[PDB]
């Protein structure tokens, strides 16, 4: 086609690093720092590693903390229709199943069968899950096991099971008061334990301000969005022609 | 919060109309008046404060 | 001996098909108790499901059941003899004499 | 004694149509009186003796027809036509006396069951078999037993009844 | 003890240890479920070759298994100058095996 | 059922029989007097309106629970109805 | 997740409760259609899908810049009922004056919040003085030993602005996270050292 030729022209550009970061999602304005991160999560890295032993990390996992009812929800709404087969859960159902992988009882002649849960089906998928504060303490070591090596193990009331569900998590929890302290550190406002922080990368905390200029421009930025038709913003790439572009990007090994 | 309940609902007001015509039904001499409903509030005051002894 | 499986005063609809076409409400433990005495132990070391049964047979002489079959009021003249133990050792004198076992006062 | 309470009941044994409303304004009728207290005069045969001589007023207790089997349901039957709509009390004692005892018994189903008749006209079977709804026109006479020993009158009330929203409004 | 089908009997189905004759388990810090199963692994070494009789047969299998573990102190490795009973949440006897 | 009527739509001779217990069997078609005994026999089948039918209803009894002895539980019994 | 709330009011209110009695005084003795309005809306929901012009957006930003004197949750929903009221009263096109009744309802929505969860006035003082009561005894005591009988008899009576036991148990779980202390039952503890 010419679309296979379209990549060969588009791979020979120069500013496409900046073209990509400007063309992510119209539901946010500003903050290029968070935009650079979610793109790198969207693509994959390397996973091939040393001979006879450890498989290393497959990817990067990046969370974002911030005050709720703000621009945090927009990326979450953005990726689940944009990513390949990526699923979304809230994780409040922490005792029955789902997040916590939990065996079902006997039914129609079989006890000890495997269960669902939006964790072991993030194969080529970037699962997303929020609100880490409001669950219990038992899952907080369970997904902690799910982070370091890409498998999980279970031997609950039945034989042992080793399922290798390689994953790529992405989170958005809440601060301890809704408002972020400034003079202090994030060690108090993380509202988690210590070793899962170091098991993670950095969160790129979203700050806010009551400034008399930034509100009006965000007001004008939001009113053209929920216009019935004012599509005057030009992202230089489409949804699909970005989608095949990263599908050209994945197949190397630098 | 010592003894009493209720904060004077109209649901209590409509009920006191309900039992009045009920007692006007059993003792029908076609006398739906002040004395007939005086039998009615006679019962709500003795049902209430049964705990004050 | 006061082992409190459900069957202390009931049937649990055990029929065993009685030669292909006969269903029988087999007498658990009240056909022996009639005009006699019984004794059971360990009241507080029991579940809930026996305590609801000893409620009925004390307020009323009869049990009546319809499990997968027939409603039937069969009569019973029983008289229990109890045996329980206090909970917190020798704590009877330094506290209230009442609530000292704190099983429901439906029976007390 | 107690001529006050024996007078409070005879008015409710006649009832009567509240108001022929005509338009779609289904008004509340058939008020319900509840009792409480722990006498030793065997309070059960005080109330239930009234029920066994009053018209169409069916007896019930805590065991048996609980708040899930208070309405009708579908069950097992003999080798003849199974999955019939076997009932409890309220699908058969419509417009009468629902004389209940033992209010602390099987409350996980009963606390739904008392609101659904105090709410007008939603006695139904919201099962996986059907979604049909039948009438609701019956008075309620309740006797709640207290907590352990005596109800302490110097203490706060509602220490022994567990439904604030069903009572004070 | 996995239960029977309709014309069957209450048989005996092993789990982890009776498979693993020379292997590996893990107990680090499942803090809630610590008191549940720790009364079943520190009698695998003490009363070595352990089996049990719940609601069935009274037998005893053989399991000369090996245990390794990767426990995790509450926070940092030197949470105190104070000793190991202050550091880990385990008590003495299960630690002493 | 108390009476029967099979028609073979050739002779119209309705064969009658007494009703036995709750299971019975229809007969053949070459048994009659006119539609039989030839090379062609009318093939029998039933008839509704020419078959008089009765009433029937089953019930079970128990005991008064006052004349029962101190021992065993009471038992049931089967009863039938006929006539009206 | 909800846009605007409301609470109903109640008082003694003698002129109105008497008037409310007059309503129930009536309705016992002896166009408001039943279908005509129902077919009026069920036609009018999917047939005409109305527009939006600049005549609303100029006043719309004029509202919020004085409102800043949530952030955008309130802004997304405030046009939707502004659209639907324009969709209701004039079943053709946009309105420019439909927004005064939009700001009429949401101004009554924020009347319910004049007076911990979305508030921090108690949370600008509770974290401060609780960060003071650690540093004093840890400069008096050579150890990190702090028993349970001391802390009830130290911080319940220094000030009467804090509740007794409803928030002191949750006061220490964040210090469990902030490299200060540890829990050892309803007794002895273990604190931070240098």
């Amino acid at each position: 086609s010419d679309e296979i030729n379209e990549l060969k022209e588009m791979v020979k550009d120069e500013h496409i690093y900046d073209k990509l970061v400007r063309s992510i999602a119209p539901a946010v304005f500003g903050h290029e720092a968070v935009k650079k991160g979610i793109l790198l999560q969207m693509l994959g890295g390397v996973h091939k590693s040393t001979v006879e032993g450890i498989k290393l990390r497959g990817d990067i996992n990046i969370c974002v903390v911030g005050d709720p009812s703000t621009s945090k929800s927009q990326f979450l709404k953005y990726v689940v229709g944009f990513a390949p087969r990526s699923v979304y859960t809230s994780g409040k159902a922490s005792s029955a199943a789902g997040l916590t992988a939990a065996v079902v009882r006997d039914e129609e002649g079989g006890d000890y069968t495997i269960e669902a849960g939006a964790l072991m089906l993030a194969d080529n998928g970037i699962c997303c899950i929020d609100e880490f504060d409001k669950m219990d303490i038992s899952d907080q070591v369970a997904i902690h096991e799910a982070m370091e090596q890409q498998t999980i193990s279970i031997a609950k009331a039945g034989i042992h099971a080793t399922l290798n569900a390689r994953t790529s998590i992405l989170a958005a929890a809440n601060p301890v008061g809704g408002r972020y302290n400034r003079k202090l550190s994030l060690r108090g406002n993380l509202n988690m334990t210590a070793p899962i922080m170091s098991r993670f990368d950095l969160f790129f905390v979203i700050l806010d301000d009551c400034n008399e200029k930034i509100d009006t421009e965000l007001a004008s930025h939001i009113v053209d969005l929920h216009m019935k038709r004012d599509e005057a913003i030009e992202p230089p790439f489409s949804a699909e022609q970005l989608r095949r572009y990263i599908k050209y990007a994945r197949t190397f090994k630098p | 919060s010592k003894f009493s309940f209720g904060q004077a609902t109209p649901r209590t007001l409509l009920g006191i109309i309900r039992l009045s015509q009920a007692l006007a039904k059993l003792r029908l001499a076609d006398m739906v008046d002040i004395d007939d409903v005086e039998e009615a509030l006679r019962l709500v005051r003795v049902s209430k404060e049964s705990l004050y002894q | 001996t006061g082992r409190g499986s459900s069957g202390v005063g009931l049937t649990a609809a055990v029929t065993t098909d009685r030669e292909t076409g006969e269903r029988r409400l087999e007498a658990g433990a009240m056909v022996l108790a009639d005009r006699g005495v019984v004794c059971i132990d360990e009241f507080d070391k029991m579940t809930d499901v026996d305590r609801v049964a000893i409620h009925e047979v004390m307020e009323q002489q009869t049990v009546t059941i319809a499990k997968a079959g027939i409603h039937t009021t069969l009569n019973a003249r029983c008289s229990v003899i109890a045996a329980a133990n206090p909970v917190f050792g020798q704590y009877d004198v330094n506290r209230d004499p009442h609530q000292n076992i704190a099983l429901p006062d439906s029976l007390l | 004694g107690n001529l006050d309470v024996k007078k409070a009941l005879l008015l409710l044994l006649v009832g009567g149509v509240d108001k022929r409303v005509g338009d779609g304004m289904k008004i509340r009728g058939d008020i319900n009186v509840c009792l409480m207290g722990d006498p030793g005069v065997a309070k059960s045969q005080l109330l239930k003796a009234i029920c066994k001589i009053s018209p169409r007023g069916v007896y019930t207790t805590g065991k048996g027809s609980s708040g899930v089997g208070l309405t009708a349901a579908v069950m097992k039957d003999p080798v003849t036509d199974e999955m019939i709509l076997e009932g409890g009390a309220l699908v058969l004692a419509d417009n009468g006396i629902c004389c209940i005892d033992e209010f602390d018994k099987m409350d996980e189903s009963d606390r739904t069951a008392i609101h659904e008749v105090m709410e007008q006209q939603t006695i139904s079977i919201s099962k996986a078999g059907i979604n049909t709804t039948l009438n609701a026109r019956t008075s309620i006479l309740a006797a709640a037993n207290p907590l352990y020993g005596r109800y302490n009158p110097r203490l706060s009330p509602l220490d022994n009844i567990n439904l604030p929203a069903a009572l004070l409004s | 003890v996995r239960k029977d089908p309709i014309t069957k009997e209450w048989t005996l189905e092993g789990g982890a240890l009776v498979l693993a004759d020379k292997g590996v388990c893990l107990i680090d810090e499942f803090d809630k479920m610590n008191d549940q199963d720790r009364t079943s692994i520190h009698e695998a070494m003490e009363q070595q070759s352990i089996s049990i009789s719940k609601a069935g047969i009274v037998t005893t299998l053989q399991a000369r298994c090996s245990i390794i573990a990767a426990a995790n102190p509450n926070g940092g490795r030197y949470n105190s100058t104070l000793p190991l009973a202050q550091n880990v949440s385990l008590t003495e006897p299960i630690l002493s095996r | 059922v108390e009476v029967i009527a099979y028609t073979c739509d050739q002779c119209g001779y309705e064969v009658f029989q007494e009703v036995n217990s709750r299971t019975f069997t229809p007969l053949s078609e070459c048994t009659s007097e006119e539609c039989s005994q030839n090379q062609t026999k009318g093939q029998l089948f039933m008839s509704t309106r020419a078959s008089k039918f009765s009433a029937f209803q089953e019930c079970k009894i128990q005991e008064l629970s006052q004349q029962v002895p101190v021992g065993h539980i009471p038992r049931s019994l089967n009863i039938h109805v006929n006539g009206t | 997740r909800f846009d605007l709330v409301y609470l109903v009011l109640d008082k003694v209110d003698e002129k109105n409760d008497r008037e409310l009695a007059k309503h129930l005084t009536n309705l016992y003795l002896e166009v408001l259609p039943v279908e005509f309005l129902t077919m009026y809306i069920s036609y009018a929901k999917e047939h005409i899908h109305p527009i939006i012009t600049e005549a609303a957006k100029t006043e719309l930003v004029r509202a919020y810049v004085g409102m800043r004197k949530a952030t955008t949750r309130q802004l997304e929903s405030m046009i939707r009922l502004a659209e639907a009221h324009a969709k209701m009263k004039l079943k053709n096109v946009v309105e420019l004056e439909d927004v005064q009744e939009a700001v009429r309802l949401i101004r009554s929505a924020i009347k319910d919040y004049a007076t911990q969860t979305g508030k921090s006035v108690i949370q600008r003082k509770l974290q401060e003085d609780l960060s003071r009561e650690i540093m004093n005894v840890l400069k008096d005591q050579a150890s990190d030993s702090m028993s349970f009988n001391e802390l009830i008899k130290q911080i319940n009576e220094h000030s009467q602005d804090r509740v007794e036991s409803s928030d002191i148990q949750e006061a220490l779980s964040r210090l469990q996270q902030e490299d200060k202390v540890i829990v050892l039952g309803e007794g002895v503890r273990r604190s931070v050292r240098l």
